[PDB]
């Protein structure tokens, strides 16, 4: 090997002419050392063949070559970059072949129209009509860039190869061609889209291999846009209606997945004619994967029907189908619908929503699958901005309150976790009036786990509404429990102060919580006393050092002289941790 | 040694057994502590009274979920920590480990099963064998059970014991009199306290258990009155509802092993006695 190129080589390992990784990225510089002429005559050739399987490298080399146009002599010599890229296109680990293509596409534009014909298309062909298969898979992404700029004669040629690529004997080479069929169709003259693209399309849509067919749905969207509204029923719709009916649920899945897109590509009239029935069939598919994919589209689809027929097809065609799904077996499906159903409110009006959706809203808010009612609870924002907050509270509050005081705790615990959500959605004024009661009521529940749950719930609430709202609305009632005769409740008070110091800030903690904590240092029950040491060890860090020395250090030292073994041990511990010992 | 007890407890909460090594250690220290305790252990409220557990470890964990974690919540168990359940070793050790780390926060009584002959028929003996390869952990534990207090008096008004009353014990002093440092006898006061059951037939009767007696309301009332007790608190018996009142509320049964033997389908309960000896019940099902 020889300098300056030798610099790229990694003379230290034990490879097969491997290159220094941290060097292939510093390539635009070795190209600067030797000149443009030598970058071509010696740097490029060396890169061309020297192709070991060091992937992290091949990648960089493919990427790097896409910006080497100018370090080779500018456009007139842009083609010197083809040889090494052609190589890299036929490699293995797809990641590399992708790069090689992205770059080939990049520099295609640098190529002049004439150099496109003289060196590019030839590369496209040899790649397309190559033996090996990857050489073909990658060959499919190079047709749309060179088509427009070359001659009518070469265009023709390009179209033929793209076909041969579609009708390839290999499923993979066909899937590839199919998922690039749309892109290619977009750069052809209308006639040829009709006479050449349509047949290629039809063929792929009726492929023996469903893996290929489901990929023609995406093509349909693209082809369907380029064609004028009238031509659709003749050259496309039969095919698309057949896909929605395909034997392979995978193909049907793809139709339900790209529904909203087909709906635009095709236009309102056909959507009302051909798509509304298909949509109805999809929601009733036997395979739950499809019903769910479709259910997911509900809100978006109705949102897109033409303004005039909208409200009618919905209450007549779509809505009955939805009532059906709210009762579906697979939670996969109930789940999908639930995440978007209440998004229909705006599109139906305060009157319709309140009469036809609020019922479904409830049927789901009381579903087993907790995910389901959680999806309903996560999207109240729109239902609320459509009907009155009093109208919603009139249909939600009872579902809540009925569960917040139910049989088994667990079901009750579940309702405590909807609170920070209801808060951040329904707003602070609603929460202070109709929800703050249920959250304080839980702080004194019979089950420990419920009190624990509702305690950390305050922290989540103060994060939603702030330290001001906390001192005015929550601290007052939490501190009230220190007077309670039950020790389970007095300790609950200290527990709320530990969690609340985390987010109430130094001022509020020192002014309005520390006093209540220090005051209980003399509680009649031992458990409260030692938990006071713990609470001081907890909130001590938030208090400025002056307070820590004047008011905390004292009380702790006292507690260390307490009769009870545990108050003593915990009083000590508290001191040793705060450094006041 | 205190940082160590904490570890053993953290471990035991993950249902992970301690080593023969440490169980031997934990058991001797537990002996020192349990020796100084009375046959009628004084327990001041507030404190939660628990009944049978029987190695149902995950239910014991569900118990702490409902009544609070130790040592923030004070507890009193009335025995029967082993047998029947699948985790007698983890259960009894967590509890004994809790007693040594927190003498004033927990009180453990002796049930009819904290004995040597019955544990070789109902589980505990064999389970130790499947988990330690020899019978040592069983000796350390059955030896320790000899030191467990036969009964506890909460606030001088609420008398707690595992089984029930005896025809050869009329006063709390009669009990303090007995020598409890021994295996449980086949007859007598110590035996009856651990085996008897309240009944709905008057006076004394023949216990279907084969040990101890049955005692009607009249007997309890006399026993309560003579000892200035407002209530007799015991376990030992399966109660579907988790807890049960009987004898014109002179007696209350508390069962804390929900769905006993994993076949009964019963609820479990624990009794909360607040700062004012006011009682409240917590019923619960087996943890999922
Ligand atoms: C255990 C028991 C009694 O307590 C049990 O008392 C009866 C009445 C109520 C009880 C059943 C209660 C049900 C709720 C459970 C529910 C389930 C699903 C199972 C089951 O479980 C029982 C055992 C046990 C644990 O789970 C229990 O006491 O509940 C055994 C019967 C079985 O059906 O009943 O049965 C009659 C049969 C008795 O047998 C044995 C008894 O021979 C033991 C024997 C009397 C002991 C054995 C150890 C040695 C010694 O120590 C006492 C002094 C003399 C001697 C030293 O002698
Ligand atoms: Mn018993
Ligand atoms: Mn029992």
């Amino acid at each position: 090997s020889l300098y300056p190129i030798a610099v790229l080589i990694d003379e230290l390992r034990n490879e097969d002419v491997q290159l220094r990784l941290n060097s292939i990225k510093k390539l635009s510089t070795i190209a600067l050392a030797l000149g443009v002429e030598r970058t071509r005559s010696e740097l490029l050739p060396f890169l061309t063949d020297t192709i070991y399987d060091e992937d992290e490298v091949l990648l960089a080399l493919a990427e790097q070559l896409g910006t080497f146009t100018t370090l080779v002599g500018g456009p007139e010599y842009v083609h010197c970059l083809l040889p090494p890229l052609e190589s890299l296109a036929t490699v293995e680990e797809t990641v590399v072949r992708d790069k090689a293509v992205e770059s080939l596409r990049a520099i295609s534009h640098e190529h002049s129209p004439s150099d496109l014909e003289a060196h590019f298309v030839p590369l496209v062909k040899r790649l397309a009509g190559g033996d090996w298969f990857t050489s073909r898979t990658s060959a499919c992404g190079l047709f749309s860039v060179c088509y427009p700029r070359v001659s009518s004669a070469v265009k023709a040629e390009l179209r033929q190869y793209f076909r041969n690529l579609c009708s390839d004997d290999t499923p993979m080479v066909r899937r590839a061609a199919a998922s690039k069929l749309g892109e290619f169709a977009k750069v052809l003259e209308l006639d040829n889209v009709k006479s050449e693209i349509i047949p290629m399309f039809s063929n792929l849509a009726s492929d023996e291999q469903d893996s290929v067919r489901l990929l023609a749905v995406e093509a349909c969207v693209n082809i369907a846009q380029l064609l004028p509204q009238e031509d659709l029923e003749a050259l496309v719709m039969p095919t698309l209606r057949q896909a929605a009916e395909d034997k392979s649920w995978r193909v049907r899945y793809m139709v339900a997945d790209k529904f909203t897109e087909l709906q635009k590509a095709v236009g309102p009239e056909i959507t009302k004619t051909d798509l509304v029935p298909a949509f109805q069939n999809l929601m009733k598919d036997c395979e739950a994967e499809v019903r769910a994919a479709a259910s997911h589209k509900v809100k978006e689809f109705c949102e897109n029907l033409s303004a005039d027929c909208r409200e009618n097809v919905i209450m007549s065609q779509i809505l009955p189908c939805i009532k059906e799904l709210v009762s579906d077996a697979n939670q996969h499906v109930k789940s999908a619908l639930a995440s978007v159903i209440m998004g229909l409110s705006p599109i139906l009006g305060k009157d319709n929503t309140i009469e036809h959706l609020l019922p479904l809203f409830l049927a789901q808010l009381k579903d087993e699958c907790p995910e389901v009612r959680l999806n309903i609870i996560s999207n109240l924002d729109c239902v609320n901005e459509v009907i009155g907050i009093r109208q919603l509270s009139q249909s939600l509050l009872p579902a809540i309150v009925e569960l917040a005081e139910d049989a088994k705790w667990r079901v009750r615990l579940a309702i405590i976790e909807y609170m920070p959500l209801l808060a951040g959605q329904l707003g602070v004024e609603f929460f202070d009036e109709k929800l703050n009661s249920l959250c304080m009521a839980w702080l004194v529940d019979h089950v420990y786990a419920i009190r624990e749950a509702a305690t950390s719930n305050l922290k989540k609430l103060v994060e939603k509404f702030g330290k001001e709202w906390a001192h005015a609305t929550i601290i007052p009632k939490v501190l009230a429990m220190s007077g309670d005769p039950n020790y389970l409740h007095r300790m609950t008070t200290l527990f709320c102060i530990n969690v609340l110091s985390e987010v109430c800030g130094q001022d509020i903690t020192t002014k309005h919580m520390l006093p209540t904590v220090l005051r209980m240092a003399g509680d009649p029950v031992a458990n409260v006393r030692f938990n006071v040491a713990k609470s001081l060890q907890k909130i001590g860090p938030i208090l400025d050092n002056s307070t820590l020395q004047s008011e905390v250090k004292p009380i702790l030292e006292k507690l260390t002289q307490d009769q009870d073994v545990d108050v003593k041990y915990f009083a000590q511990e508290a001191l040793t941790v705060l450094s006041l010992a | 040694f205190t940082k160590e007890l904490d570890q053993w407890i953290e471990q035991l909460n993950e249902c992970k057994q301690l080593s023969e090594s440490q169980v031997k250690s934990l058991c001797e220290k537990a002996k020192e502590i349990l020796t100084k305790e009375s046959n009628v252990q004084e327990v001041r409220c507030p404190v939660t009274v628990c009944g049978d557990v029987h190695g149902q470890f995950h239910d014991l964990m569900e118990l702490f979920r409902i009544g609070g974690k130790s040592p923030d919540t004070n507890y009193l168990f009335m025995g029967d920590y082993v047998d029947r359940g699948y985790y007698s070793v983890e259960t009894v050790t967590l509890l004994v480990a809790l007693k040594v780390r927190y003498r004033e926060r927990i009180t453990i009584l002796r049930g009819n099963h904290e004995s040597r002959q019955i544990t070789q028929v109902y589980g505990f003996y064999d389970e130790c064998l499947r988990k330690y390869g020899n019978a040592n952990v069983w000796k350390y534990f059955t030896d320790l059970f000899d030191y467990l207090p036969l009964t506890a008096l909460v606030d001088g008004q609420i008398f707690c014991l595992h089984g029930g009353l005896s025809p050869s014990i009329d006063t709390l002093d009669h009990i303090r009199a007995l020598d409890r440092l021994q295996e449980v006898p086949h007859e007598g006061p110590m035996c009856d306290l651990l085996w008897s059951d309240p009944d709905d037939r008057g006076g004394w009767g023949i216990s279907p258990r084969g040990a101890g007696y049955t005692f009607g309301q009249d007997i309890s009332e006399t026993f309560n009155h003579a000892n200035g007790l407002t209530l007799v608190s015991r376990a030992h018996q399966l109660v579907m509802e988790g807890y049960n009142w009987c004898h014109d509320r002179n007696v209350v049964t508390i069962f804390s092993a929900p769905n006993y033997c994993y076949r009964c389908g019963n609820q479990a309960a624990i009794m909360e006695l607040d700062d004012t000896l006011k009682y409240s019940f917590l019923q619960f099902d087996p943890a999922p």
